[PDB]
């Protein structure tokens, strides 16, 4: 499902490395390197910048702006510097501090900042201007901006809490109002903030986790003092926040502790999974040391954008975890977490730094440095063209030739960030440049030639006809093959930052961080915005936070799967939305809580037909079953022996559902498909075929291959015989039967008639639980045996028995068994 | 009434904050006092302690706590406490409960004699 | 009627519903002890009397832990315009909050809502009810004032706390045990163990148990400061309470 | 013969069958079932052939509900909406009947339907029908009661100019900035602009409100409220 690309980097400096930092600006990451003398800057490619920020005055601290490329720096003399790389401007305050900087920290907004020195002076600044100063005893180790749940007039982002080796924590603001909470004492290693209960979490060297509740005018003792069973070094212990309320702690030990606050449950991740990885990888001529899975982890870091947890062992290994728990709430147990293949390191890792740019990781071991990036499997579909990004450079091209599907393996110069196609050309964009190629299709061989290459920077590029729309976070311009700018369009700042886009036919949609939806049309030679901006806001209130969006063929219907974010509560929302441009309303469809929608998929041609992928939420169903089974259920005998364990090896929690959308009745469920564990993701949806990505576990290489799997729909299996005009009639009948519009379905069926069509009609009638139309279809079949069986079976008050009779007449055995079980009938 | 109610309520409250730290048997016995049946039965359900239930039912008033003994006997029957069910039914003398026990026990001779 | 006599409340309720006698059906369903069908038939029937009956039945049940129950109670009392019943419901909510969560601000908000709904009522005793509510509200607000003054003023602590304690019938609105406990806790914060123990004694002679309102570790430190065993004092206090109950 | 599309032959075939089964009075159960089926057939074929009156009548006396529902579905699918609506009402399922009444020009009978059932989507569609008709105050109240009050304030701007009622509406609908500038608009046509000051203070859109107030010399109240946000 994902791959990790590692690039070793040359330090190029005789002096030993001290500190590293990674930029968090959504595009064009920058690396700050702090040595005792020189300050170095690295780009995304890892080459030394021509300009250097090294200064005679020693650099002692560095910090990145949460949403801006402007860097904040603190010298050994207490002077502060604010430096913008994009414009190359330096603004240094001479009277920053009278003592060496110990830590710098930014608020989530990026406006106010808190700087502290060893002597205990803590100054809160606006940009580069001093706002307020506090003199506190002893050095303050850390200071984090706090957002307490206070009234709007009293609410302000200037509030922050700071902790130190003196064990004194106080609430302070930019208005010089210092409310000394104080309390506790000693060397406080780490302090964390919790929003729901306005709580403070303290980890000290005393091996005691402290859970304070703080109010503006009310002070109270700790709610609970948790004792930690840790065999590692207490000083080295570090903890990180995972999800909504999870806490992950490691103290230079083989064990990783996780605590969940909602039920206060503790569970431990071990490194025996590393032993499993070694066993699965030591199946060929690979030089790997013996399985010493008792090693200690130097550092642990988490990234929200990739939902990826990275841990570094001191023997030279890097281990990855994926958060499979849908929604923003924290995982509850080990089963939700997934363990990704590891990457070996030459020597023991020292430092791990995380930047929110494709989950960029800077790994430092000894005096050596390296970059780690994540590449998610991506797939592009156009007519007769399938593009698969199997690796950073390897590209799988599939061409639909009726004699035999043609497979091509293309090798690029290096890593590729994004792919697109339009059935004529293919367009790739990487961190370096953008390339366009033309694929020549011949029965003997399919050849691809590079049309051109343009060196421009953009987030997402969409090719259409002969022009490319390049979209960046705040703008979108149009380019031609030569590279001229016909036009550009901007966006307002208050709308937020554009998160992601989707494109289909001649309609493209995108959504921003503030749940704003924008629609554009590219059918015209120049792109044009259709309609007006629409906030994801209902008249009753905000529906939630957008998670995934999709658009149908004509752009009339838009499918949305969003998270309501119920304030540290229910796991997002399992009910999805459909939006109509004509009525400008967001209809809401409710689906049973046993499943959670994950990602929608819209049919290329049909406006009404679409599909939804679903994840089966195992934990809630297990809890409900445990609660329900403990009620007057004792010693149930027979017909219960190991019917729930051995079937989970090939069956995963991935399901597919099909739906028809109309403005009259809304949403109706059509069919359900079960996805095996081999299937990795849904590639695309087509009228005759469904495409999926399948892992090749049998591959003996380090990286398992990925293949495209084509499957036929439940109403199309068996009919292997010329599909040219049949699909229209089949879809019309299915829609009319879902609508229960019997007369229209009959009049549509009349014009064609065919025995295979007749048996398919009977199958739809069986699956839709309608008998009389099934009898009519069997009569049109002129199958005397089934009709005789039906007439014999008509003497039954239960229609389920008759439906099972029809199913066994058309050779559906397990469906007949299920119907027999549902009807409480065993003699038949 | 008022003084007894006040004292019993205060000691049951203290019982609540003490059982929060954890005391189930000694506390349950200390705070029996008079008519603490709801809290006592909740404690017994939590601890699956039926001996205290039998003590309460044998110490219960005959003409006022009849339904309490009936539900205690039902709990005994659902917990396979056959002898406790028999003695509680003998104290009850109700044909409904006896017939329910006879039909649930899957036997028919005592069914003869009770139906006759 | 035969089903009512025999306890077949479901059949009798269904027969009354099919006959149009909805009040008998509601009585039978209340006797059945099920909530959902009662709420549903109250919603479809739209009879204010049935709304009041359903609201009272839900008031009897555990409306505290279920927000839907109190939402339905409020909706029923709004539809039936039972302003007095809704005011009494809000007063009971505030009383329970004071009794077992000690959240006096939420209690004050509930008392304000009850006062508003009583001011929307038309009963003959409404004004009386109103004044009762406001009196309680006033006392609660005064205590709430002190709850804020934990940031600013000690002398205002002493003055307001003594004024509230001296008011007869204060426990009907604000429990004096909480006031004494917060006085003792503040004195421990100042570490004036002499006055802390004096107020501990004063709280003792009012014949209310110290444990519900005061932390045990607080009390044991304060008594260790004086230098006397807490167990013997507690036993003596219990014996004195029993000996005071004996003549009463 | 209704599958083949030959509508005329259905009438005579069904009539002959009806006469033949009416000639025999014995075993009335099967005869009645066949009569119901044939009556449904003549009803549907007459509706498809435009013989509305006889078809709707013979649908009326028939008692089987699901068959009547199917006939109503067919007749609303072809051209006839209102007759389908009365057939829906007489078949026991009326929500689609109310939807069609508010779809058609039958608001007089749709008013009781809005009265007992509280369907908010039905209320929104009824208000849309009213604003299409031209009744501004009736659609105004209908939008007030369901949830759609954003257009209520702009319609008050256009003709109603009911400022006190609008103020009451925002105090019962949890006003946001979108309506907080609607009320800037409502107070623009007063000449006092103080209520504009308080409304835009409630808005949080406190930049252009600042310059508008200082252009109109109302620094007293606006500065009094704004001395706590920015300096």
């Amino acid at each position: 499902m994902s791959l990790f690309s590692e690039l070793p980097l040359d330090a190029g400096t005789d002096e030993q490395i001290t500190q590293i930092a990674v930029s968090n600006v959504s595009i064009n990451p920058s690396l700050a390197i702090i040595t005792p003398h020189k300050i170095l800057l690295f780009n995304e490619c890892g080459e030394k910048h021509d300009y250097e920020l090294s200064r005679n005055i020693r650099c002692t601290y560095v910090q990145w702006h949460p949403s801006q490329p402007i860097i904040a720096l603190g010298w050994e003399t207490g002077a502060i510097t604010l430096w913008s790389e994009e414009t190359k401007v330096a603004k240094e305050e001479p009277n920053g501090h009278k003592s060496e900087i110990c830590l710098i920290q930014f608020n989530p907004s990026g406006s106010r900042m808190v700087s502290a020195d060893i002597d205990g002076n803590v100054t809160v600044w606006r940009g580069i201007n001093i706002v307020s100063q506090y003199k506190k005893e002893q050095s303050i180790t850390h200071a984090i901006f706090c957002e307490l749940n206070i009234d709007s007039k009293l609410k302000s982002g200037n509030l922050f809490f700071f902790g130190g080796k003196s064990g004194v924590v106080c609430l302070a603001d930019d208005a010089n109002h210092c409310s000394d909470v104080c309390k506790v004492g000693g060397s406080i290693k780490s302090l964390l903030f919790y929003e729901k209960e306005n709580s403070v979490i303290i980890i000290t060297s005393t091996l005691l986790l402290v859970m304070f509740k703080i109010s503006t005018s009310v002070k109270t003792g700790p709610s609970k003092r948790v004792k930690l069973s840790i065999s590692g070094d207490p000083q080295k212990l570090q903890s990180i926040w995972i999800g909504s309320c999870l806490l992950a702690t490691c103290s230079h030990e083989n064990m990783l502790r996780m605590w969940h606050l909602d039920q206060d449950d503790n569970y431990v991740l071990t490194l025996h999974q590393l032993a499993q990885q070694t066993q699965t990888q030591q199946g060929a001529a690979t030089v790997i040391q013996s399985t010493n899975t008792n090693d200690q982890i130097t550092s642990i870091q988490y990234e929200k954008r990739g939902k990826v947890l990275v841990a570094g062992t001191r023997e030279g290994r890097i281990i990855f975890w994926k958060n499979l728990s849908i929604g923003s709430e924290s995982p509850l147990d080990v089963d939700e977490w997934k363990m990704l293949p590891y990457v070996s390191v030459r020597q023991g890792v020292n430092s791990i730094a995380v930047g929110q740019n494709n989950g960029l990781i800077a790994v430092q071991y000894g005096n050596q440095i390296s970059l780690v990036q994540e590449t998610v499997i991506n797939g592009k579909m156009t007519d007769q063209v399938r593009l698969l990004q199997s690796s950073a450079n390897t590209i799988k091209i599939y061409i639909n030739n009726d004699i035999s599907n043609q497979v091509l393996h293309f090798q690029s110069k290096g890593n590729i960030k994004g792919l697109d196609c339009n059935d004529q050309f293919m367009l790739l964009w990487t961190s370096k440049t953008i390339e366009i190629h033309e694929i020549i299709i011949n029965p003997k061989e399919s050849q691809t030639k590079l049309v051109a290459s343009i060196q421009e920077k953009c987030l997402r590029s969409v090719i259409h006809k002969e022009n490319i729309i390049l979209v960046n976070d705040m703008e979108l311009n149009v380019l031609n093959f030569k590279g001229i700018q016909k036009q550009n369009l901007k966006f307002s700042e208050s709308e937020g930052k554009i998160l992601n886009v989707n494109v289909l036919n001649n309609h493209l949609i995108m959504w921003t961080s503030n749940n704003y939806i924008r629609l554009f049309d590219i059918s015209r030679r120049e792109v044009k915005q259709i309609g007006v901006t629409r906030r994801f806001e209902n008249s009753q209130g905000q529906l939630g936070q957008i998670r995934y969006c999709a658009v149908n063929s004509d752009g009339s219907k838009i499918v949305i799967t969003a998270d309501q974010r119920g304030k540290s509560g229910p796991q997002a929302d399992n009910k999805f939305y459909i939006y109509d441009v004509q009525t400008d309303n967001f209809l809401l469809y409710e689906m049973p809580a046993k499943c959670i929608p994950l990602q929608p998929y819209c049919d290329r041609k049909d406006r009404k037909f679409f599909g939804i992928s679903c994840i089966i939420n195992k934990n809630i169903q297990q809890e409900k079953n445990a609660d329900e089974n403990n009620d007057e259920n004792e010693d149930n005998k027979s017909d219960k022996s190991r019917n729930e364990d051995d079937d989970e090896k090939d069956k995963s929690n991935l399901e597919f559902y099909t739906f028809f959308v109309t403005s009259e009745n809304g949403i109706r469920k059509q069919d359900q498909y079960q996805l095996e564990s081999s299937i990795e993701a849904v590639f695309a949806i087509d009228i005759p075929k469904l495409y999926f990505i399948k892992r090749n576990k049998k591959t003996n290489s380090s990286g398992q291959n990925y293949k495209i799997v084509e499957k036929y729909l439940n109403d199309f299996v068996g009919l292997e015989k010329i599909d040219n005009q049949i699909k229209e009639a089949i879809m019309n009948f299915s829609f009319y039967l879902t609508m229960d519009n019997l007369d229209e379905a009959y009049k549509s069926v009349k014009q064609i008639q065919n025995p295979s069509i007749w048996e398919k009609m009977a199958s739809m009638c069986v699956k839709t639980k309608r008998i009389d139309v099934a009898e009519i279809c069997l009569g049109n079949m002129r199958f005397a045996r089934g009709s005789k069986a039906i007439r014999e079976q008509k003497k039954e008050p239960e229609l389920d028995a008759q439906l099972a009779m029809v199913a066994i007449q058309l050779n559906m055995k397990d469906e007949a068994v299920k119907l027999y079980e549902q009807s409480k009938r065993y003699d038949l | 009434i008022n003084s007894d109610a006040s004292r019993k309520d205060l000691l049951i409250q203290r019982a609540e904050w003490e059982v929060k730290q954890g005391n189930w048997k000694k506390g349950g016995e200390l705070y029996i006092q008079a008519e603490v049946y709801k809290k006592a039965i909740e404690v017994y359900v939590t601890n699956n302690f039926s001996e205290g239930i039998v003590e309460v039912c044998r110490n219960a008033d005959a003409e006022t706590q009849r339904k309490e003994i009936e539900q205690c006997a039902a709990y005994f029957k659902k917990a396979k406490l056959h002898q406790y069910t028999k003695e509680a039914y003998l104290k009850l003398q109700d044909n409904k409960a006896l017939l329910q026990l006879n039909i649930d026990l899957e036997k028919w001779d005592e069914a003869m004699t009770l139906a006759k | 009627d035969t089903s009512i006599k025999q306890g077949d409340y479901r059949l009798s309720s269904k027969l009354y519903t099919k006959l149009g006698n909805q009040v008998e059906a509601m009585k039978c369903l209340i006797n059945l002890g099920a909530i959902d069908e009662v709420v549903n038939y109250a919603t479809m029937a739209r009879m204010p009397q049935l709304y009041i009956l359903a609201g009272n039945f839900l008031q009897t049940t555990d409306w505290h832990k279920n927000p839907q129950l109190m939402k339905h109670i409020i909706t029923f009392y709004n539809k039936a315009k039972a302003y007095d019943n809704l005011a009494g419901f809000f007063d009971a909510c505030s009383s329970v909050e004071i009794d077992e969560y000690r959240d006096y601000e939420k209690a004050a908000a509930a008392l304000n809502e009850a006062l508003k709904h009583a001011k929307k009522s038309t009963s003959e005793s409404r004004d009386f009810r109103i004044e009762q509510l406001e009196t309680k509200l006033n006392l609660v607000q005064k205590f709430v004032q002190a709850r804020a003054l934990f940031s600013s003023d000690p002398q205002q602590m002493k003055q307001i706390c003594e004024d509230l304690l001296a008011q007869p019938g204060i426990d009907q609105s604000v429990r004096s045990g909480d006031i004494y406990a917060q006085i003792i806790e503040y004195y421990y914060q100042v570490k004036n163990f002499s006055q802390a123990f004096d107020y501990i004694k004063k709280m003792q002679q009012k014949r209310i148990i110290l444990a519900p309102y005061l932390d045990q570790e607080m009390l044991q430190q304060i008594l260790e400061s004086q230098g006397v065993s807490l167990n013997s004092k507690n036993k003596n206090n219990d014996d004195e309470f029993i000996e005071e109950d004996v003549p009463e | 013969i209704e599958n083949q599309g030959n509508n005329q032959e259905a009438r005579k075939l069904y009539e002959r069958a009806v006469l033949n089964k009416d000639d025999r009075p014995s075993d009335r159960s099967k005869i009645d079932n066949h009569n119901q089926l044939c009556f449904a057939g003549i009803s549907r074929t007459s509706i498809k052939l435009g013989d509305i009156q006889r078809g709707v009548t013979i649908a009326k006396e028939l008692i089987d509900n699901n068959i009547v529902i199917e006939i109503a579905v067919v007749c609303e699918n072809m051209k006839q909406y209102l007759e389908a609506a009365e057939l829906y009402q007489k078949s026991g399922m009326l929500e689609k009947a109310a939807s069609l009444y508010i779809e058609s020009k039958d608001f007089k009978k749709a008013a009781p339907l809005i009265s007992m059932i509280k369907s908010p989507n039905l209320l929104k569609q009824y208000a849309k029908a009213k604003e299409s008709e031209g009744a501004y105050n009736e659609a105004e109240q209908t939008y007030e009661q369901a949830e759609s009050w954003e257009d209520v304030v702009r319609l008050n701007l256009d003709k109603l100019d009911n400022l006190r009622k609008a103020i009451a509406v925002l105090r019962t609908k949890c006003d946001t900035s979108t309506v907080c500038l609607m009320v800037a608009n409502v107070c623009e046509k007063q000449g006092n602009y103080g209520e504009l000051v308080e409304f835009l203070l409630k808005a949080g859109k406190k930049e252009e409100a600042f310059q508008k107030a200082q252009q109109y010399n109302v620094m007293d109240a606006y500065s009094d409220n704004m001395k706590d946000f920015t300096l």
